[PDB]
Order: C-alpha cells, then sequence, then structure tokens
C-alpha cells in the first residue's frame, strides 16, 4: 500500500534505500609483501577485467 | 626566431670553439692523491681488499638460500608454449582513421606489419594475432579481417557493423614468409605449401562459433544468429552490400598469398612469374 | 622444351605485398572528431606568440615521464617561438586547479617545458582548444 | 658466476634459480614453502593449509635473483589462456 | 685538391672461382647460385629449371612429410 | 583461383554454393523467445562500470502472451 500512497495521492517517485556496510580495512599496500599469498594482489584491486594498455 | 639573429654577431664557428652539453660527462677519478689513495677504498687487511671474496649466492657455509628451497615447475616447457600478440579494438580503429590501413581491401598479417600496426616476432615463437574486445563499443568500421584467435565479444562487435572476422593459423615457416615477403622472394626459391594445425588445435579451427577457416559453411549462418540475438543487435544482410564479393574473398587453406599458388618463382628484377610444368611438381604443390 | 613458363598478369599481387617508407598523411574525414578521437588541426593556425607542432604521428607531444620511481612529470616538446610566454599561460591554466602555482621548468636550448605532476590529459585537450 | 664467458663473452644465468621461481614482469618474485611434501602424517591441518600456498619475495632475496639470470627471463610474455595474466601489473600502488 | 671517387658496391652476379683454394666455401653451394638470380634475375645465367627440386630429391620430401 | 585437395568445396561438398554462409537464417522469430527490439527502449547511463537500462510498457506491450 505505501507504494499506492506515494503515487496516487503524494504524487511522487517512491524512493529506495539500502543498508550499506562500510568498506573492509586493508594495511597500506607495499611494493614488496614479503612471506604474503598470491592472493595479496586481488585485496587493491578495483576491476576484475583485463586491460591491456597501449596494445 | 631571434636565437638566428645572434649568430651573426658572434664569431666563426669552427673546431676550436666546440663544447659539449653542461653535465653529459662526468669526472673519472684515479687513485693518486690522498683522498681516493693510500688504501684506496678497500679496507684493513682482509680477504676483500686483496680481491678474493666468495661467489655470488654464497652465505658462509649455510646451505644458501636459493637452493633450499624446493624445486618447482614454474618455467617448465616455456619454450614450447605458444605466443599470440594482442590487437585491441581500439588500436584497428586508430590505424584506419589515421589512413595506415586501408579498409577498402582485406586485412591480413601482412597489412598490419606494413603499417607498423604491429611488431611480430616469429624466433621469439610469435605464431600471429589474437584480437582483443576493448574498445568494442566505440568500433564504428566494415571490414574483412584475419587473425589467428579471436574472442566472443570481439567477433561480435565487428559482425554488429556488417563485417567478417575468421581465425586461421600459420606454421613456424609459413608466418616467417608471411611477415617479411620481400627477403624470401630475392632468395630464388618457390613457395611453399601451408601445414594443417597440430592436432591439438583442430579442434578449435574447425568449429563454426570460433569462424573457423575449416569449419562447414553451412553451420555459419546459425551462429552468426546467436550473436545478434544474445547481444541485442539485428543481424545485417552482406550480400545486399556493394562489396559482398570483398567481404566473401578467402584464400585456400594451402596458400600464403591471396592472388599466388605454392610452387611459383617471383622474379622480382624484370617483374616475371615462373610456373612449373612437370607432372610430379604439379601433384606434389596442389596436394 | 624448357620446364617453366612465365606469366606477367599475377605480378599485381606481388606489388600489393610492397611496404612503405613514408608515413601516410591522414585522410580526410566528413565529421569530427573521428571515431577513436583524432582531431586534425584547424585552419586558419593561431595567432599566439607560440607555436606547437606535431608529431610524425599527427598527434600532440605531451608525454608522462618518471624517474627515481616516484617523482611524477608532464612534458610538452615541440614548442615554436616564444616559450617563456607558453609557461605563464600554463600557470595560469593550472592553478586554480592545484591550489598553488605550479612547479615547471623551461628548457630553451631544446625547446621544451617540464611541469611536475602528471597533468597530460587537461594539457592535451586545453591546446586542441587553442588550435593548434 | 660467469660475468664473461670464453665463447660469447656474455653473463650466464644460474639455472638452480629458473627451477625454483617465478618472476613477474613488474618485479616480484614467486615460490613455494620449504617442506611442504615432507613427513605430512606429523603436521597439523592449519600447518599442512599454510605450506600448500605460493608466496612472495623479500626486497633483498629480489635482488639478489635479478642477478643471477639474464634479460631474457625478464621480458614481455603473451601465452594464450595465461592464469598468471592479471598479475603481470601493479594497481593503486603509492609508492 | 679534388676528392677521389666515392666508393661504389660492385653490380652484377658473382661467381666465384671453384679450384681456387682461398675461395670460401658457403660461396660455392647451390644456395648461393640460387641468390643470385633472385637479385639479378635472367642476366645470372642459372638455368630457371634447376630452380625446383629433382626427382630424386622429390622423393625425399614426399617421404619425410608422410612420416611427421 | 588455386585450389587444393583441402579446399572447403571438396571437404564440404553439400554446401558448395558461394553464399551457404552469408544467408541470414529464415524463419527463428519464434526462435528462444525472440525478444523484439523495435518494442523495448534501451539508453545507457555512464553511471567504472558504464550502466544500462532497458524499459518496455508491460500491458501495452502484445508480445508476451496476456495471462
Ligand atoms: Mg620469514
Ligand atoms: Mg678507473
Ligand atoms: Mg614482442
Amino acid at each position: 500500500s505505501v507504494t499506492h500512497t506515494f503515487h496516487q495521492l503524494l504524487d511522487m517517485r517512491e524512493p529506495v534505500f539500502e543498508f550499506v556496510r562500510p568498506p573492509p580495512y586493508h594495511p597500506k599496500q607495499k611494493r614488496f609483501p614479503h612471506e604474503q599469498p598470491l592472493r595479496y594482489l586481488d585485496r587493491y584491486r578495483d576491476s576484475h577485467e583485463p586491460t591491456y594498455g597501449i596494445y | 626566431g631571434t636565437s638566428l639573429d645572434l649568430l651573426r654577431s658572434l664569431p666563426r664557428v669552427s673546431l676550436a670553439n666546440l663544447k659539449p652539453s653542461p653535465n653529459s660527462r662526468k669526472r673519472e677519478r684515479r687513485p693518486r692523491d690522498r683522498r681516493r689513495g693510500r688504501k684506496c677504498g678497500r679496507g684493513h687487511k682482509g680477504e676483500r681488499q686483496r680481491g678474493t671474496r666468495p661467489r655470488l649466492g654464497f652465505e658462509g657455509g649455510q646451505t644458501p638460500f636459493y637452493i633450499r628451497i624446493p624445486k618447482y615447475g614454474f618455467n617448465e616447457g616455456h619454450s614450447f608454449r605458444h605466443q599470440y600478440q594482442p590487437l585491441s579494438l581500439r588500436r584497428l580503429q586508430y590505424l584506419i582513421d589515421l589512413g595506415r590501413v586501408d579498409p577498402t581491401q582485406p586485412i591480413d598479417l601482412t597489412q598490419l606489419v606494413n603499417g607498423r600496426g604491429v611488431t611480430i616476432q616469429p624466433l621469439k615463437r610469435d605464431y600471429g594475432v589474437q584480437l582483443v574486445e576493448e574498445g568494442a563499443d566505440t568500433f564504428q568500421a566494415k571490414i574483412n579481417i584475419e587473425v589467428q584467435l579471436a574472442s566472443e565479444l570481439a567477433i561480435a562487435a565487428i559482425e554488429k557493423n556488417g563485417g567478417v572476422v575468421t581465425t586461421a593459423f600459420y606454421d613456424p615457416r609459413s608466418l616467417e614468409i608471411l611477415c617479411k615477403p620481400i627477403p624470401f622472394f630475392l632468395r630464388g626459391q618457390p613457395i611453399p605449401k601451408r601445414m594443417l594445425p597440430p592436432e591439438s588445435l583442430v579442434p578449435y579451427y574447425t568449429d563454426a562459433k570460433n569462424r573457423g577457416y575449416l569449419a562447414d559453411p553451412a553451420k555459419f549462418p546459425e551462429a552468426r544468429l546467436e550473436l545478434a540475438m544474445k547481444f541485442g543487435y539485428v543481424l545485417p544482410d552482406i550480400t545486399k552490400d556493394e562489396l559482398f564479393r570483398m567481404l566473401s574473398a578467402r584464400k585456400d587453406p594451402r596458400q600464403i598469398f591471396f592472388g599466388l599458388a605454392p610452387g611459383w618463382v617471383v622474379n622480382m628484377a624484370d617483374k616475371k612469374i615462373l610456373k612449373p610444368t612437370d607432372e610430379n611438381l604439379l601433384k606434389y604443390y596442389s596436394s | 622444351n624448357p620446364g617453366f613458363v612465365e606469366s606477367v598478369d599475377e605480378y599485381q599481387f606481388v606489388e600489393r605485398l610492397l611496404p612503405p617508407t613514408k608515413i601516410p598523411e591522414p585522410p580526410k574525414h566528413k565529421h569530427y572528431p573521428t571515431p577513436s578521437g583524432w582531431q586534425p588541426p584547424r585552419d586558419p593556425l593561431p595567432s599566439l606568440p607560440y607555436f606547437v607542432r606535431r608529431s610524425r604521428m599527427h598527434n600532440i607531444p605531451v608525454y608522462k615521464e618518471i624517474t627515481h620511481g616516484n617523482r611524477q612529470m608532464t612534458l610538452i616538446r615541440k614548442v615554436e617561438g616564444d616559450i617563456w610566454a607558453l609557461q605563464k599561460d600554463v600557470e595560469e591554466f593550472l592553478s586554480p586547479l592545484l591550489g598553488k602555482t605550479p612547479i615547471t621548468q623551461v628548457n630553451e636550448v631544446t625547446g621544451t617545458l617540464r611541469i611536475k605532476g602528471y597533468f597530460d590529459e587537461q594539457l592535451k585537450a586545453w591546446l586542441l582548444e587553442k588550435g593548434f | 658466476l660467469t660475468y664473461c664467458s670464453t665463447r660469447k663473452g656474455k653473463r650466464k644465468t644460474v639455472k638452480s634459480v629458473v627451477h625454483r621461481f617465478l618472476r613477474l614482469h613488474s618485479g616480484l618474485w614467486l615460490r613455494r614453502k620449504a617442506g611442504y611434501k615432507k613427513k605430512l602424517w606429523k603436521k597439523s591441518t592449519a600447518r599442512k593449509k599454510r605450506l600448500r600456498e605460493f608466496v612472495f619475495c623479500s626486497k633483498t632475496q629480489s635482488k639478489l635473483l635479478d642477478k643471477m639470470t639474464t634479460s631474457f627471463w625478464k621480458r614481455r610474455n603473451w601465452y594464450a589462456g595465461d592464469p598468471y595474466q592479471m598479475y603481470h601489473d601493479r594497481t593503486n600502488l603509492r609508492v | 685538391y679534388r676528392a677521389p671517387p666515392p666508393p661504389r658496391r660492385r653490380p652484377g652476379p658473382h661467381s666465384p672461382d671453384p679450384e681456387n683454394l682461398l675461395t670460401p666455401r658457403w660461396q660455392l653451394t647451390p644456395r648461393y647460385v640460387a641468390k643470385q638470380f633472385g637479385r639479378h634475375g635472367a642476366i645470372s645465367g642459372v638455368p630457371p629449371a634447376s630452380l625446383w627440386p629433382t626427382p630424386e630429391q622429390l622423393r625425399e620430401l614426399e617421404a619425410e612429410e608422410q612420416e611427421w | 583461383t588455386f585450389q587444393s585437395i583441402y579446399s572447403l568445396d571438396k571437404l564440404y561438398p553439400e554446401s558448395k554454393g558461394a553464399d551457404t554462409a552469408w544467408k541470414v537464417p529464415e524463419h527463428a522469430k519464434q526462435a528462444s523467445s525472440y525478444i523484439p527490439l523495435d518494442r523495448l527502449s534501451i539508453s545507457y547511463c555512464r553511471s567504472v562500470n558504464s550502466k544500462a537500462e532497458v524499459r518496455f510498457h508491460l500491458a501495452s506491450a502484445d508480445w508476451i502472451e496476456e495471462p
């Protein structure tokens, strides 16, 4: 019914909210991550798809 | 500019006036003086001053770091793995815009190499080029292109604009000739035949969805349509197009160049081509 | 009878294979900017004191560089005329963004300008507006 | 090692390094853990898990390994289907 | 003074003397003969039919192809 | 044009037509619930990921069956 109230008589588009948690904490990135697994590089990447630069 | 006006006033330039760019040369230091002499920077008496310290990697008698780590095959077979150079749609669109590739005619490795679009190293195990999806959204050209490998999204982009893409295989000997054809002609030998894919690569090149050059042509129409449905565009019909002949051109699976057959000799000096008249020779090359 | 027959007709395909030695001039387009993004120099030429020429590939000569592994710089290379006038314009254009006057080096002998920090994209767009 | 060889006058690679490590084009090196196949029956389940991993190398170890290999092992390789394709580059690194 | 004539590469096909003991061996191979025709066309004088494989050579080529 | 024992004509004799591969497949408008593109309206917003939105009027649209 809340959708009807926002539309029929309030006459506006209904807003939708979502519960967002704060981003996970990671220590500052290092050039040489000694004795850390291969996964270390994944924690600091933004996009999951390959890029090819000048090529 | 004003700088050239200064020359008019100044004395003549000669071999007695030359000077290098400032800071282009450092000073070399000899051990004569007190600062750099005497012990000459080597320290007090020991193995290191005399000049006989142990080799790189030696740790004084304990088992060294680079030998106490277990062996594992990260690099096993590295010299036999195949390599493909990447060509992105951003690079390809850039080349057509500046006129360094001619879209009217078919595009193969020879044309890409001749425009400096790609650099191919056969001796470093390069076998050809693979098309890469990056830059697909802004690709707005109609072309006929042949590459060794292709990706799902890259094929879609080319065809949506009404173009043909196919995947073809070249052997190490043929690839070297393809990239640098002129030096081969200077040798004076007949053009060799093209070998078929190794066993492992036969499934890839005989599959229609990959646009293989040995796949059944009857099955292409089905495959092209499914891309159109999946990626939300309308499959254009190229037969209506004026340039259907150009877009449909394809070479024989045993041919290297478009208009030349195996077994011919190119006499570049006087612009002639020689063909053998022996039945045994003709049968060999045609097989 | 000799075993070879010679034909002159098929040499046209060989002529195609020959490579060029000179960079081709870009082809005229009806609508600019070109789909990749390339745009040719405007006509007539700008009337500013300094003129910036294009590279043999027909691109704006602005480059990103690094040294010591942590020092980031940008370089404008083929400048003719008054290099000092260009420095004043760059300082005015970039000053509001940084919040301070940018640190720069002027090389009169090589005719280049060097700036501390990466500002290649902004400079490329800025130079196109002036029409070089 | 050999700084200047008799036949060609070049440096030589130490092949015991090539058989134990992997070099990513950025400059990192990967290795296994010593003992990851030895006496597993006497090792805890958490201990065994740590052994199975691939691990990076320190700055001083990376420097030494670079001296002991030639440039050929430091080039760009374009392997189709590479399982290390995404680890040859660095992202969001201020340093 | 006047400078001497500029250095110039010698033109035309080159046929080394077979009998001479100090002629390099690589210049006496059939490959070298083939190169002369490729560079200089017909002026070389190389019988064009020789460029293709001989029947005995042809059998070896075919035999190897089947094997591998 | 040169041809060899491995030419596509000989390997696949039935489909010898010159245009066999480039013909648009007939029919299939009823295949895999063919979605008519014209009915839908597609807009691209650059939100990094470039977002895409597809909208159509449910009731007016007739390609879907009423039930
Ligand atoms: Mg440790
Ligand atoms: Mg000295
Ligand atoms: Mg390379």
